[PDB]
């Protein structure tokens, strides 16, 4: 029992520390798929212009 | 005749049925039974294992 409780306290602390480091990653799910499409077009144009 | 609800998960024990009979006959008073109440914990080792499983 005493070993299990100590393991919970350690993992909980590690999670709290990682969530704080990842504050910028947690914002609004803009449709990742749309950004990639747009990027695809821009790169393709860039290549053609070069 | 407190018709044992057949669907109660806990079936009445012979001890319980005997105690009930003794109380109905006025030979035993509920006060006498209450004063005799043993809070002795039953199955302590099984309870500890349940708590460990939850934490895990």
């Amino acid at each position: 029992m005493s070993n299990s409780v100590e393991a919970l306290l350690e993992i909980s602390s590690s999670l709290k520390a990682l969530k704080e480091e990842c504050v910028d990653l947690c914002s609004s799910v803009t449709d990742g798929d749309k950004v990639i499409q747009s990027l695809r077009l821009a790169l393709t144009d860039f290549h053609q212009l070069t | 005749m407190m018709a044992a609800n057949p669907w109660s998960p806990v079936q009445p024990s012979a001890a319980s049925l005997l105690l009930e009979k003794c109380l109905a006959a006025g030979v035993l008073s509920q006060n006498a039974l209450d004063q005799a109440q043993l809070e002795a914990p039953c199955f302590s080792h099984a309870e500890e294992l349940q708590r460990i499983t939850e934490i895990k």
